[PDB]
């Protein structure tokens, strides 16, 4: 069992999401 | 005498910058201090005659300027009104500089550029233009050249008194065209002032006054745009520097009007282009278009290349 | 005697500009050195300047291939064997291929003995040594220094040529099967019997296909020498395996080869098996493939055996193209549209009308428009034969539809092939149907759009002639000049300024000038300058008396409007024009 | 079995290295003398072998440095403008061409191409001057002799051959020489490219797994690679635990694979981690052909050419830690590129680990060991002892318990001397040598 309440990865390869512009 | 072999000149380094070709420091002296001594003389605030074809941001994108003077009619044909902002990330900024300078120096009737927000000499220098004069040229010279010339731009324009051609946005503390005239362009834009909200500031859809992300300058509303344009008389206003998907937007109500000139911005959001023609009726159009096919550019290319057959 | 020990001073340097505009004239310093200096002391300091670019060693790597006189003659040239030796070890290609050029060259001018004394063992020693580098570089030598030598020095070399074609890295293997062809070409047709055809099998199923798909070029070099009754023993095995590769970069490789093949073997051999593996290109997995294939269909079906051409090709043929032209890809479509056209002239008219114009719709109703594009430029073919009234029955639709969409590309794409239809069609139908589409152009919106139709109109009008002109053309332009736009009004000065130097100079002076000096009292300025421009540049076809009784009190007038550009140029019209 | 023993350490020696001094990539050459060591800042070293002097046999040379360079510079990439890097991510070395050593080189976003050459000659000699620099009269020339070279000591270069700059919109991350010495790979967080090493001007997508809404992002690359025999095999990983292997015979744009190796994840398992501990990390080949190791955070796992559905083999790296799990994703260790490195003859496999332990299990004895790099208890021609883990409170002056270790000394990189077992495990800042104790 764990704690962390969550259920996505996207926190490592943060900057292949949008990090669009500006 | 020297007017002759000056204009043949011009039109060789005219003819040589067509296909990007860049030039020695005394030509770029020698055409700075042309510059100089005839942007001296117009003021602020200039009232260019219809007919006219307004543009908009640039941004050193050199093949989008080509582009466009191959949509909208080659000059001096057709008379053109810039809203600055030849800088900031082109592939090509100092030869779309120079190409737009020398324009001005032998045109100065035809053509009329206005001045930028992004033509300060700490924002080139942030922004990549530093870095291309000293990978282009060898030194800095230029660069100083060329912010010293920012200097002389006006900071709008008009067109029989009822069109208001600006960079970017309004002031609070500035209310009609005569504050305009008393105010002084032989200085530097400071990140605080009429003139840095002049060049700074953004209509917003929202109501109210905001701040702008950009750390300078703050967001009229619709309220005050609106009282503005019915205190001066006029009809519309007509402003730049802000990137749109469709190329043109119209805002407020129809007041102000964002128009975009460089199309497929930083080579990724991909958006339009438009150019406002003005006719001797006033009848404003706009004419899409989209960014020209190029060459030379490392291609990403699904099709098989030649060297994997 | 100065300059010489400039440009001395100048090899060895630090700026590779000066070192590269110092080592351009190395003739000079020679003449200036002469003969017996240069070889006794120049060249060896040539021979280990190995520290520098890529543009300086291309540069020398010509300068000694051309140094064959200023070191004597054909007594001294295996002196220059030391520098280009150790040029052709270097990595970069466009180096080493400008010493083996240059190596080729000079190898003529040796003797026979010189030949076998020195040239041969270089040959050895570049063939045999570590660096796969200096092999690349030998695998390309032996073709013009074989047919000079002893019989014992031949066999060497063909032992020499075995062991490279067996390597063990791949670049010495491939760059060996590249000049299989030029060296088998000089081998005696006993020898190549024998020994070509195992290295040339060896390599056409090696274990890559990089080297693969360069024995499909061996084996059309190859089949040009045998005799026909062997090109079905020694070469058709491996080509019948070749057109059925699993890498498809040999099947490709096959198909852009795929005439010289034909050529080669024969139609005899064409006839019998080719035919089929052509179809089995055609319907292929890839795009690439079928895309080579159905752009090589009219010259295939072109030299077929001219007996039972038409036979094989309607009964073979045709269903594949079928298959063709309702593909989903584009590239394949756009190359197929464009070739299919050959066909007609050579099936006759009756199946023409039977089969193909219903394909011919087909395309002409396709959505990418570069089909119609092709299809519509390469009319000609079809035109000659049947007659251009029953395709232009059909025809309005699509040229009609493609001259008004969106992206102005296309529009300036068919207005550029507008000249070349009305020139193939005809004239009558021209001016029935088309001949509003010039005028809706000549207002077009954009710039480019108005200046493609501009030039039209003189490409037309010299096609057609002046009669036509004045019939259905200027006119109506004249009238339009009276547009609320300034921008229309500048274009009709243009197709003014394109138009008066064919147009005839009378039906100029008693057309076009009245309008002219019409124009020459418009409000805006840029009117007016582009008048003094029109007139500059319409004056000579024009008399003097013309001008002293109309034109030049104009000038006087624009010379003094309230801007200074239309100043400026009336003064240079007045100069240029001797009407000042 | 095999007995390893510290023989050599190199870089810093204390323990306050800044930050362009931390080892970020280890890479042997072909055939063994040179090794590369790009740590962070772009200073690419290479280290020479002693070759060896028939006078002392048994005593392997030690290295020494040959040569040092800059590679990649600090920039800002004004259209997104915020910090392209200086780092060193995949050195590979290009084969034996001629008297030089060619070898690429990675920063985040563009890959370079060095070589490694030498000179030991120069001209002695002027027509208008003499060697001090003083020119003559340009009149007083009357003779003209030419410069000629003359012996010097002996010295090397490293100049920058050719960059394939600006293709890669995301980060790249791997590198691969072909088969046949004419092209290669590399492989960014969502494309793959495929270029020609002499063309540095265009490129060939050839996979391409982007969806069209960048909101559903499920899969990234995280490491490509090649076959060392065959030329139409690249296999490149995946991020949820897959690892296709196209096939460029069929068809060109290989967005179509030809198999893929998947684990049929098991429910005794997956609480709320496993989707972030089944990520590989780095899929190498083996020298003979058939199997492809694929370390991932927990378990090295041995592939094989021809079982889709499971793995050969299977080992644990360091399986005492699926409870610490959650204490560990506190301080973003829980994310962390190991790899690791095959034998010169597929026989044996290693994987660094935490708190300086790089483990090697054992392909025919099942047998598996547990060094520790560590300057101070030892001596050149020592003798490492196995170290031994413990996960409970059974601590008998052995073992090490496992709340103890330092989640803070990662042995990331390490490699294998391609014939012989001189293996060069790259600490945080240090490139020990263990070598074997030949006999």
């Amino acid at each position: 069992n764990d704690y962390t309440s969550q259920m996505y990865s996207a926190k490592p390869y943060a900057h292949i999401l949008s990090v669009p512009v500006s | 005498m020297d007017e002759k072999v000056f204009t043949k000149e011009l039109d060789q380094w005219i003819e040589q910058l067509n296909e990007c070709k860049q030039l020695s420091e005394s030509q770029v002296k020698s055409l700075c201090e042309k510059a100089k001594e005839i942007l001296t003389k117009e003021s602020n605030v200039q009232e260019v005659r219809c007919p006219v074809t307004v543009c908009g941001d640039v941004h050193g994108q050199f093949h989008d300027l080509m582009e466009l003077f191959r949509i909208g009619g080659k000059s001096p044909d057709t008379n053109y009104l810039f809203m600055g902002d030849y800088v900031d990330r082109g592939y090509y900024s100092v030869e779309t500089v120079t190409l737009l300078v020398a324009l001005k120096v032998r045109y100065r009737e035809r053509i009329t550029i206005l001045r930028g927000n992004h033509e300060s000499r700490q924002i080139t220098q942030v922004y990549g233009f530093y870095d291309e004069c000293l990978r282009k040229y060898g030194n800095a010279n230029v660069w100083k050249y060329f912010t010293d010339l920012f200097d002389y731009l006006p900071l709008t324009a008009l067109v029989d008194g009822q069109i208001f051609c600006l960079h970017g946005g309004l002031s609070p503390s500035i209310d009609t065209l005569d504050h305009i005239r008393a105010l002084d362009r032989l200085q530097e834009v400071p990140h605080e002032g009429p003139m840095c909200d002049l060049l700074w500031s953004d209509p917003d859809d929202r109501g109210g006054w905001g701040i702008s992300p950009r750390g300078a300058g703050y967001t009229f509303g619709q309220d005050i745009s609106e009282t503005f344009n019915h205190a001066n008389g006029l009809t519309l206003v007509s402003r730049a520097h802000q990137l749109v998907m469709e190329g043109y937007n119209w805002c407020h109500d129809r007041n102000v009007v964002t128009i975009f000139s460089a199309p497929n911005y930083c080579y990724r959001c991909g958006n339009q282009a438009a150019i406002m023609e003005l006719d001797d009726t006033l009848k404003y159009s706009f004419l899409q278009f989209d960014p020209a096919p190029r060459r030379g550019e490392p291609h990403v290319t699904r099709r098989t290349p030649d060297y994997f057959l | 005697l100065y300059p010489i020990a400039v440009l001395i001073d100048e090899l060895r340097n630090e700026d590779v500009q000066l070192r590269l505009n110092s080592i351009k004239k190395l003739s000079t310093i020679a003449l200036a050195l002469g003969v017996e200096r240069t070889r006794s002391e120049l060249l060896p300091f040539l021979t280990d300047t190995i520290y520098d670019e890529d543009e300086v060693l291309l540069a020398l790597a010509e300068q000694l291939g051309t140094f064959t006189t200023l070191v004597g003659g054909p007594e001294y040239v295996h002196c220059l064997l030391p520098p280009l030796e150790s040029l052709a070890t270097v990595e970069e290609t466009v180096v080493r291929d400008k010493a083996v050029e240059s190596l080729r060259a000079i190898s003529h001018e040796h003797s026979p003995s010189d030949l076998e004394a020195h040239f041969v063992p270089l040959v050895k020693r570049l063939a045999g040594g570590d660096w796969f580098t200096s092999r690349t570089s030998a695998c390309g030598l032996f073709s013009v220094c074989y047919p000079r030598v002893s019989s014992a020095v031949k066999a060497e070399l063909r032992q020499y040529f075995r062991n490279l074609c067996s390597d063990d890295t791949p670049m010495v293997r491939r760059a060996a099967a590249s000049k299989l062809g030029e060296f088998a070409k000089v081998l005696e047709l006993d020898n190549v019997k024998s020994e070509i055809i195992p290295m040339f099998s060896n390599l056409a199923s090696d274990e890559q296909d990089s080297v693969r798909l360069l024995a499909v070029e061996a084996c059309v070099n190859i089949a040009q020498l045998l005799p026909q009754e062997d090109l079905e023993a020694l070469v058709m095995p491996t080509l019948r395996q070749a057109a059925e590769d699993k890498s498809w970069r040999v099947r490709y490789m096959v198909a852009d080869k795929f005439t010289e093949l034909q050529k080669a073997v024969g139609p005899e051999i064409t006839k019998t098996d080719l035919v089929p593996a052509f179809q089995n290109l055609m319907k292929d997995c890839e795009a690439e493939v079928r895309a080579a294939a159905s752009h090589k269909v009219k010259e295939f079906c072109e030299n077929l055996s001219a007996d039972c051409r038409e036979n094989v090709i309607m009964s073979q043929i045709l269903p594949c193209i079928k298959e063709l032209v309702s593909d989903a890809n584009q590239h394949v479509k756009s190359a197929l549209a464009s070739v299919i056209m050959g066909l007609s002239p050579i099936l006759g008219k009756d199946n023409t009308i039977e089969h193909l114009l219903p394909l011919f719709l087909a395309q002409l109703k396709d959505e990418c428009p570069e089909v119609r594009l092709n299809i519509i430029s390469n009319l000609d073919c079809v035109n000659e034969v049947i007659g251009i009234r029953q395709l232009s029955q059909s025809l309005l639709p699509a040229i009609v539809e493609l001259a008004e969409d969106a992206k102005w590309r296309v529009r300036l794409a068919i207005i550029e092939y507008m000249p070349l239809l009305a020139g193939q069609l005809g004239v009558e139908f021209f001016d029935e149907k088309l001949n509003s589409l010039c005028m809706a152009w000549l207002v077009d919106h954009v710039y480019a759009i108005r200046e493609a139709a501009t030039s039209n109109l003189k490409k037309l009008v010299e096609k057609f002639g002046k009669e036509w002109a004045h019939a259905t053309i200027i006119p109506k332009v004249l009238a339009m000049s009276g547009d609320p736009n300034y921008l229309h009004r500048m274009t009709t000065l243009f197709c003014i300024n394109v138009l008066s130097e064919v147009c005839g100079q009378d039906i100029t002076t008693k057309h076009m000038l009245p309008t002219v000096l019409r124009m020459a009292g418009d409000p805006v300025a840029n009117v007016r300058f582009n008048v003094a421009k029109s007139l500059q540049k319409i004056g000579p076809i024009l008399d003097n008396s013309t001008l002293q009784s109309e034109v030049k009190p104009i000038l006087e007038k624009l010379t003094q409007d309230q801007d200074v550009d239309v100043k400026y140029f009336a003064q240079e019209a007045l100069t240029v024009l001797s009407l000042a | 079995d095999i007995q390893w023993c510290f023989s050599q350490v190199k870089g810093a020696v204390d323990d306050d290295v800044a930050e362009a001094d931390i080892i970020s990539t280890v890479e042997f050459n072909h055939s063994g003398e040179l090794l590369a060591t790009g740590d962070k800042g772009g200073r690419v070293v290479i280290f020479q072998q002693e070759q060896e002097n028939k006078i002392q046999s048994h005593s392997r040379g030690e290295y020494n440095v040959y040569s040092t360079f800059q590679s990649h510079e600090p920039e800002f990439d004004y259209l997104k403008s915020l910090e392209i890097e200086e780092k060193i991510n995949k050195i590979r070395w290009l084969p034996q061409k001629n008297a030089a050593q060619f070898l690429l080189s990675t920063n985040d976003k563009t890959i370079k191409l060095w070589k490694i050459s030498e000179r030991d000659k120069r001209p002695e000699g002027y027509n208008l001057k003499e060697e001090d620099g003083r020119y003559r009269d340009p009149t007083t020339v009357t003779t003209l002799r030419v410069p000629v070279f003359r012996p010097m000591d002996l010295m090397v270069e490293a100049s920058p051959r050719r960059i394939f700059a600006n293709a890669h919109t995301y980060h790249i991350n791997s590198i691969s020489i072909n088969s046949d010495y004419e092209t290669y790979l590399s492989a960014d967080d969502l494309r793959i490219n495929l270029w020609h090493l002499e063309i540095t001007d265009r490129s060939f997508n050839i996979v391409d797994i982007k969806p069209a809404n960048m909101e559903e992002l499920t899969e990234v690359i995280t490491a490509a690679e090649f076959h060392p025999n065959s030329c139409n095999t690249f296999v490149y990983s995946s991020s949820k635990g897959t690892i296709r292997l196209c096939d460029m015979r069929a068809s060109a744009l290989c967005d179509r694979h030809s198999k893929l190796f998947e684990e049929p994840e098991d429910p005794s398992n997956r609480s709320f981690f496993s989707e972030i501990i089944s990520s590989i990390s780095d899929v190498k080949f083996s020298h003979s052909g058939r199997y492809m190791m694929t370390r991932d955070y927990l378990s090295v796992k041995i592939w094989d050419l021809n079982m889709e559905n499971r793995p050969v083999e299977t080992y644990q790296v360091h399986e005492y830690l699926r409870s610490k799990l959650c204490s560990l994703y506190e301080n973003d260790c829980i994310f962390d590129k190991f790899e690791c490195c095959w034998n010169g003859s597929d026989s044996v496999v290693m994987t660094g680990s935490y708190n300086n332990f790089f483990r090697m299990f054992d392909r025919n004895t099942k047998r598996d060991i547990t060094l520790e790099a560590s300057r101070e208890n030892n001596k050149p021609r020592t003798v490492l002892k196995p170290r031994k883990v413990c996960a409970s409170g059974k601590r008998k002056k052995d073992e090490i318990s496992v709340d103890s270790l330092d989640f803070n000394k990662k042995i990331l990189h390490t490699a294998w001397h391609p014939k012989e077992n001189i293996i060069a495990v790259a600490t945080t800042n240090n490139l020990y040598i263990f070598q074997d104790k030949v006999n």
